[PDB]
């Protein structure tokens, strides 16, 4: 989602620019219907994005549930 | 709510009974009646009827008094807040105990 917000951002500024070349005509919608830049939208996400993400996400889980859990399997397998 | 009594309150002086008007009967001296007296005749006299009385004598608005922000200094002293720390310590859980 990331990566994909930077292209998006990089569509905008391209349609801004174009609206400043002619009279600003149109927006971004009228622009995805009369233009088509299929290879620009092809996001591709290098793994920088990656590394941003990875320092934002939390556990699903504490440790206070996954040590019950352990224990439920204990019980149930370790035997 | 402090502010509107300006304009329409006014004191009972700035917008009622303003001058000229607040006395057009005579002498009342038949009998005692003298406040009521006079605000049931100027209810009755009041048989004028207009439309679209519209007037836009505040700074930039319709029919209304300002509020002056010097006044509204006066309203900080009466509202109240919501005061709980133990909201503050428990939010300190939802988000992975900030500690997971």
């Amino acid at each position: 989602l990331n990566a994909m917000s930077r292209i998006a951002r990089m569509v905008e500024k391209k349609v801004s620019q174009h609206n400043e070349l002619t009279g600003e005509n149109i927006s971004t919608r009228r622009w995805f219907d009369k233009i088509a830049t299929k290879e620009d939208t092809k996001v591709v996400v290098k793994m920088e994005d990656f590394l941003k993400a990875q320092e934002q996400l939390t556990p699903s889980v504490s440790r206070a549930e996954l040590n019950h859990y352990e224990a439920v399997r204990a019980n149930f397998e370790g035997a | 709510l402090k502010s509107v009594h300006r304009w329409l309150s006014a004191a009972d002086q700035s917008e009622v009974v303003p001058g000229n008007d607040n006395i057009e009967y005579f002498s009342i001296n038949e009998h005692g009646r003298r406040e009521e007296n006079r605000l049931r005749l100027k209810t009755l006299l009041q048989q004028d009827v207009v439309h679209e009385t519209k007037t836009s004598t505040s700074a930039a608005s319709e029919l209304t008094a300002v509020v002056t922000i010097n006044d509204l200094l006066e309203a900080c002293q009466e509202t109240k807040p919501s005061i709980s720390t133990s909201e503050l310590v428990k939010l300190r859980g939802i988000y992975d105990r900030f500690q997971k």
